[PDB]
């Protein structure tokens, strides 16, 4: 259990607010407002119906685990880790007390636990950021894995209950993408002399 | 006939379990992802492979696959003691003799080292033969005829399988013709 | 068994060849030529002596693992995977059948397998490579860490004993350095208000 | 002064974060560069770097001395017996621990809910603490020039109390008690 997990982070479909359109393959995410205009979505328990987010079908109870993000060119997305027991409906504040650990980018700026009172002053672009929890550590922490630089971990909490990645998007047709855990030649024959540059 | 035609039923206990064997244990497909099923001693942990549920111990047998237009597909057989636990080469050598396609249109026999076939049409559907007391080993297209390869004069000191491995997620069952 | 262990490598000093320089914390490594000349250097069975070599102290029998190491302007060096039983006082070519399994720089091109017959065509300088182990598959990979994207897998080959972590410098005071895994805030105060850009 | 008792403080081993070296004569710690391959029983902290004396309080004055010397880093007071010894919680009196100390070098704190900054016209070198168990006060003093550092009046008086310390450091100078005398 001393272990660093790198989780293979794929979306729980039946968490994601309806504005949102997942992948097929469930390793991406943007938002189409209305995309449902003229249907009735079934409003099942486990569905964010205000907040524009989609929780990972992976929960965490102990350990330590990490996950990457592609974010260039999104405007406004939210990223972390909340319990698995978070209010799904109304809007909820996305604040540690509430159950949510979280790096936001909004309106130019990057903040930590989604305050106004927390403006990160990152001198780069984020482009592809690290998602990592300590669970018996009460650690969610956030890195720029461009140089793997440290951005910032929230005060230490106490989850209690189990926690699950954590994604909210506040901008239009601007996909993030849940980088998959690497595989090596997974799946894949390996010719005598190696594989070489393998593309999917 | 030459050959005791085989009734060749998959055996489910032997399958990957990334792979789907039928209701009627005559096809097999691929799943998008592992199904939870134990790591019981007679399951491929590793390779995508599904054996027969007879092995052969002498004589003469043939059966034939439908293999489609599936751009991916490697079948024959395999000695009973072959690893079924992580990877090995699939050779003659760690006891397997098989043959198949991959990437739309490369034919290999699956030999120490790979060699690539030159097979004039592409088969839908093949024929393998065993000749347990030869040692030989053979694939053909049965539709026309043709000769697609042979393994010579093998001392077999194992009961062998019908083996079958498929890589990649196509619409193109494998099935095993009755 | 199923999870990606990110693997924390820290180099083990008894293996390290003599004109080694190890850092403190011993996660960067450069080469010092001739730093012990006019000096007796006691006999290590453990040591590599014909070539300038250092592994990681960790072993791996099993698991899927994987470390990233910092490689931008070095350009003679060889990284990857090595069996711990492989030749250390003769020198031996650093290919699969003597136990080694290797991404090489050597005059100016990539070569897998330190064979001359196994030029990458890579287009970009690597900074930042990704060193995959599966054990179960036989598979040794490599990752640009830039996009994240596939470079070369081994042959697969039957590993058989315990394998570690392999480092080589062809070259002079150009260091390379073996990222740390990610640990959060692991042995920091970590403030009410969160701990922001934590520097080393 | 002379109401409380000199304390003979000796760290438990068995307390003891792996990660935390007790001297043989069970007065001083020091971090190791890396946890050591020790059991995880009941009494031993797994996640905070601390470790407890023997002894614990019941009923009484009490004082003893810590010699801090130039580390830059430390905490000290006392802790309840039945405090979470298991994964991180917060150092706080709600959760059983009065102590204060010095991170960075320079920034002294008292660790309560939330934590503040404490004033120290002096760095304290040998830190003096003072325990009136029925009172549920503790009082840190810097032991050589005899001046006030901070007072808690919440501690439990419902509750065995164990000296505590906790360094995160890895740096020449230890932590160490000086002997009941
Ligand atoms: C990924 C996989 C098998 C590929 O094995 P290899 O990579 O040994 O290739 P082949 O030459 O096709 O036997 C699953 O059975
Ligand atoms: C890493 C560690 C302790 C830091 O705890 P915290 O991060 O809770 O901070 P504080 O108690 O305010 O110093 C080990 O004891």
């Amino acid at each position: 259990r001393t272990f660093l997990h790198a989780v293979d982070v794929v979306l729980d479909p039946d968490t994601a607010h309806p504005d949102l359109f997942l992948s097929e393959d469930r390793r991406s995410v943007r938002r189409c407002p209305f995309r449902h205009l003229g249907e009735s979505v079934p409003d099942n328990p486990e569905r964010f119906d205000s907040q524009p987010c989609v929780l990972g079908r992976e929960s965490f109870a102990s350990g330590k685990h990490y996950w990457e993000v592609e974010v260039e060119n999104v405007i406004e997305w939210t990223v972390g880790v909340c319990r698995d027991s978070v209010e799904r409906k109304g809007e909820v504040l996305l604040i540690p007390q509430n159950g949510f650990w979280t790096l936001e980018m909004h309106k130019g700026q990057y903040r930590a636990v989604s305050s106004p009172d927390r403006i990160l002053p990152l001198k780069e672009s984020l482009c592809r950021v690290g998602v990592f929890l300590d669970y018996e550590a009460g650690d969610v922490s956030f890195y720029n894995m461009r140089d793997r630089s440290h951005i910032y971990t929230c005060p230490r909490s106490a989850f209690s209950v189990p926690v699950r990645p954590f994604f909210r998007l506040g901008c239009e047709d601007s996909p993030i993408f849940i980088c998959p855990a690497l595989t090596g030649a997974n799946g894949v024959t390996v010719p005598e002399e190696g594989l070489t540059l393998h593309r999917v | 006939a030459l050959f005791k035609p085989a009734d060749v039923i998959l055996d489910p206990k032997t399958a990957n379990p990334i792979l789907l064997v039928s209701e009627d244990q005559r096809s097999v497909q691929r799943a998008k992802e592992p199904q939870d099923l134990p790591d019981n001693p007679e399951r491929f942990n590793w390779h995508y492979c599904v054996l027969g549920c007879e092995s052969f111990i002498s004589g003469r047998h043939y059966w034939e696959v439908e293999v489609g237009d599936r751009k991916e597909w490697h079948i024959g057989v395999c000695s009973k003691n072959v690893q079924r636990k992580g990877w090995v080469k699939m050779t003659p050598e760690n006891g397997f003799w098989t043959m198949g396609l991959t990437d739309g249109n490369k034919y290999r026999t699956l030999t120490e080292p790979r060699t690539n076939l030159k097979l004039p049409k592409p088969p839908k559907k093949v024929g393998v033969f065993l000749d347990y007391e030869t040692g030989d080993i053979s694939f053909y297209n049965a539709v026309d005829g043709s000769h697609i390869h042979t393994f010579l004069d093998v001392s077999f000191s194992e009961a062998l399988y019908p083996v079958f491995r498929i890589l990649t997620l196509e619409p193109t069952a494998l099935t095993i013709c009755p």
